[PDB]
């Protein structure tokens, strides 16, 4: 029950910080249609966030998604690293989308036919929504890399930038092993196919390359965060820190 | 003498006749709702700033899917109004442009700021509070486009301004702190709010032609007293105060009677001095700019 | 005791909150020279804040530096507009450095004859420092306003950027007044001669500008902050929100 | 044979008379100085980055006050180191830049993250602890400019690890969730600190040279020793562990016996694949190229 608690939260904590992040593009997006697209991401990924945070709060008996969110520190925290990156420019943002919603639609299909009735319920409501996803940061992947010499630079330097990340996308400990083997979990490392398929495929098509360092970071699921993570809890937690125990 | 095209156009308003893009119109009729829809469209725009200021860092998670849902309506509501004052000929592009040049307005309220998270459900609840007042009554606006846009939106608003009364009624029901949070935010954005209906009736220099032509169905002041006289109880409801001294009940007429409005923060608020006029202007300048690049690429890839 | 202990407090907060600015350029400046010069100001300017806020706390008869520092929300400090501006590049932090010390030389002068004798030495001390911290500014205004057609640029915007917030500085309320009568307080629009002279000699001599835009923001010391203070505070107060009461 | 030129310095060497930068000293002496005074220099700028990293966030005015300070110590040793690199023969801006490019090394040590406020009091205990044994022992190195540098220098360090280990102390008398903040940041930075000392003494191929010339006055091996030694009271002293099953006091031979470094992570680190590498040398790289118009406008008015 609790390898079961710490894989749906970990879940829970993608969606969560990424949702953050895109949270910080509200009204100073390129375009009022992007304005728009990001913040529905945005709130599509965080529904997903209460989602997997309120079935690791019944899980674990205690709590709900705003203890969950609000009072565990960063060495708690178990997202990605991939989604505490800075939104930097919009390709930087645009890469960051395109690599997590290629993961979340190679993962939510697979775990769509979990054993565990509540993830799989999860996931069949997520898997619909990282379909809209992956066609918004795909196709602006291709405007952008096949779009001006300027904005074809800024697309390759922003698929540079996070390529070292993308390891723990693939990265399984014995949490996921084990209940991928009670058919409960998917195994990351049997995401790479898929992921490589689509990733590859979409930054061909883009007219760009995809990086030749291996990557190497992991650590998010761990507690082990970049030093982006803080400065973002300090923001997100501030007014529950100050008037903990409240409602809203 | 009015000419034929003038004199049919008066007799169309006269029976309540929506206009519509093709027919004929006066040009300064043209040129005001330009004006109105365009600085309504601005408003839009701008809005999602001092509310998408505490996204961020708003106290629960269902709180903020909240707000991101209203920050995502308030720019869908812009591009429907931006399409209904393209219907008159104008261009999005070059509203726009004169938006951030400080050449067209935007709502007052809009240059006050979010200091703490009461703020945001005093928002939802004052603000589009009055957005809602002022958007029905204009249901019945004579142009056909933007009657039609404001029934879309009212639609959708109302339901947002509920849930800001409800995100203010949990801080009125909570805490101690909470209680005080709230009741800043109010003596904060009470005045704004009610600014937000536009000057007196003998101080409107456009009121005189929009009203003859059906641009406004009711004053400036009618749609304030009618505000103020639909939010005193709600305010009440939060057990909370009005920050006016002049506020009290008239049984005679009916209504509420309230203070003056200080109308010199206003003209500075409206003309470029308020307190986040610089900042607000300076964001959507800077999201202009910094964005060029990738609206050129779509343009580029577009093309290809 | 009031009136003296929220002068003395804004006092503190204008010097709490500067050095905060200054403090998020460590390691990011374009010389290592200039480093160790923001970290100067910065440490000299905390110095300054701590003497204030700890001289608050005994006039309110109760708490600390820390628990002023970080206990009070946004709508509680009362520091000047100017100091929780944004760093922006190089030129703004500049333009914002160069216009309160210039503030600080003319009020620490002053205030070293104060009736008060804490705070008459606390700006005894403070004056020596503001000296240093004037020659700096003033240094870097010349040699970017008169250095390349860039950099006069830069400078020249960052002026024309903060020049609003400057009305502040010469804002009198019933405290600076009631305290000066008393021969206690600056009161801060007799400020104003000296500042200018000061000021518009140093723009001039950069090869500048002086606005033409009559400054008019005030608010600061009412509580009433721009929206860049609240996430400030958010960063600053992290820690002892979440770990309230302890000793560090 | 020697020639003339290199057997007196030969016999400088084993006199104990310091160098200086005028005197002949070997090619290979010469650059195997530029480059570790070099990357001793870049390890001062690089480090002011983990630590910086909480000046912001630190939980008391006292202890910000003193963790600017520090920083600020670090930049005017990191200037000192750059100096006593010049009398080689170098320019600072030219190993600046090989630093950014990673063709010069800092400490392995700023590679890793600050994840929470007792990691900088644990930096200032075991980080410049570690700092301190090696250059205390760097004091008699035979290069003159680099001796007079470490006096200079551990005067000031010291004080600082005192007060980072005045700071372990409050977190060690604390409350429950400060000891458990402290001993996670002990259990993350204890190898780390370790690893500063080098590689192991057959696993080090500049030690040959730099024993031979007294550039290196003890080994890796040995300093590391020392530390491990001096160290572990200091840990105890705190109530904490070290997160080491093997270490244990050998009565035999006085020292404390130690386990093994994990040396693979530290090829990884070393080589630019560790924790921060890269957002260590980006903030760099950005702080340098944004910085560029700031230089070229000094550069411009000092002409004029
Ligand atoms: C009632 C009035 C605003 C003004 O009456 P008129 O007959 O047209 O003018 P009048 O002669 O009486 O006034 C003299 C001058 O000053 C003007 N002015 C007056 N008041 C203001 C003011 N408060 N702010 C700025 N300017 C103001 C007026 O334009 C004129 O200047 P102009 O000749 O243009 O240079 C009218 O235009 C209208 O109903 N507009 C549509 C409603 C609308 O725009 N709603 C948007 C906010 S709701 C929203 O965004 C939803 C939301 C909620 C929450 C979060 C996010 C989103
Ligand atoms: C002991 C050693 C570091 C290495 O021995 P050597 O005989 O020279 O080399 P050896 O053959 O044994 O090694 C093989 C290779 O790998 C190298 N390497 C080994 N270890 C490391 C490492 N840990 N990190 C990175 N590289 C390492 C070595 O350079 C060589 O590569 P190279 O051929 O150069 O390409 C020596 O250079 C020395 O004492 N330097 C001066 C001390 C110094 O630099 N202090 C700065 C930190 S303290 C501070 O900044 C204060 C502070 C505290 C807190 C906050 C802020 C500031």
């Amino acid at each position: 029950s609790n390898q079961l608690t710490a894989y749906t939260l970990r879940l829970g904590d993608n969606c969560l910080v990424l949702s953050q992040r895109l949270g910080e593009w509200c009204g100073h997006a390129p375009e009022l249609e992007i304005d728009l697209a990001l913040a529905n991401i945005g709130l599509d990924l965080l529904g997903q966030a209460r989602n997997f945070l309120s079935y690791a709060a019944e899980l674990a008996g205690e709590g709900d998604e705003d203890t969950l969110a609000f009072t565990r520190d960063e060495r708690q925290f178990s997202n990605l690293l991939l989604v505490e990156q800075p939104n930097g420019n919009f390709a930087d943002t645009i890469a960051r989308q395109y690599f997590i919603d290629a993961w979340h639609v190679a993962l939510f299909t697979r775990l769509m036919e979990s054993r565990d009735p509540q993830l799989a319920a999860i996931s069949a409501k997520a898997i619909k929504e990282a379909r809209y996803h992956l066609r918004f940061s795909r196709g602006w992947l291709e405007r952008l890399g096949n779009g001006t010499d300027v904005s074809g630079q800024k697309m390759q330097q922003a698929i540079n930038k996070l390529w070292r990340f993308t390891a723990e996308l693939f990265d399984a400990d014995e949490i996921d092993i084990a209940l991928s083997e009670e058919g409960i979990a998917v195994d990351p490392r049997t995401l790479r196919a898929a992921w490589e398929a689509e990733v590859f495929a979409g930054i061909n098509e883009a007219t760009l390359n995809v990086p030749q360092e291996q990557a190497y970071r992991t650590g998010g699921k761990k507690g082990l965060h970049t030093e982006h993570l803080g400065p973002m809890l300090a923001e997100m937690q501030y007014l529950q820190r100050v008037l903990p125990g409240q409602q809203w | 003498m009015r000419s034929t095209q003038e004199e049919r156009f008066e007799q169309r308003i006269a029976q309540e006749t929506a206009i519509e893009p093709q027919d004929w119109m006066p040009d300064a009729y043209r040129k005001t709702l330009i004006r109105q829809i365009g600085q309504h469209a601005h408003s839009e725009i701008v809005g999602m700033l001092p509310e998408g200021n505490w996204i961020t860092r708003a106290p629960t998670l269902r709180r903020k899917a909240i707000l991101l849902a209203k920050v995502q309506d308030e720019a869908g509501h812009g591009l429907y109004l931006y399409s209904a004052a393209e219907t008159l000929g104008c261009a999005r592009e070059d509203i726009y442009q004169k938006m951030l040049d400080g050449r067209m307005k935007y709502s007052s309220i809009f240059n006050y700021p979010t200091l703490s998270w009461a703020d945001i459900g005093v928002i939802g609840w004052l603000v589009d509070g009055a957005a809602i007042v002022n958007q029905v009554a204009l249901c019945r606006t004579s142009y056909g486009p933007y009657a039609r846009a404001m029934v879309k939106i009212c639609k959708e608003e109302s339901f947002h301004q509920r849930q800001g009364f409800e995100a203010c009624m949990a801080l009125a029901q909570g805490s101690e702190a909470q209680k005080q949070m709230l009741q800043d935010a109010i003596n904060r954005f009470w005045w704004p709010a009610l600014m937000m209906f536009g000057p007196n009736d003998d101080n409107s220099p456009n009121s005189a032609r929009s009203l003859t032509w059906k641009i406004k169905r009711f004053t400036n002041d009618e749609l304030r007293q009618r505000f103020v006289d639909n939010t005193v109880p709600q305010v009440e409801m939060l057990g909370m105060t009005v920050p006016d001294p002049d506020l009290h009940f008239d049984t005679e007429s009916g209504h509420y009677r309230f203070g003056e409005i200080d109308w010199q923060e206003f003209n500075e608020v409206i003309n470029g001095r308020g307190i986040c006029n610089q900042e607000r202007l300076d964001a959507k300048r800077k999201a202009w700019e910094e964005g060029t690049w990738v609206r050129e690429a779509a343009l580029a890839h577009a093309q290809k």
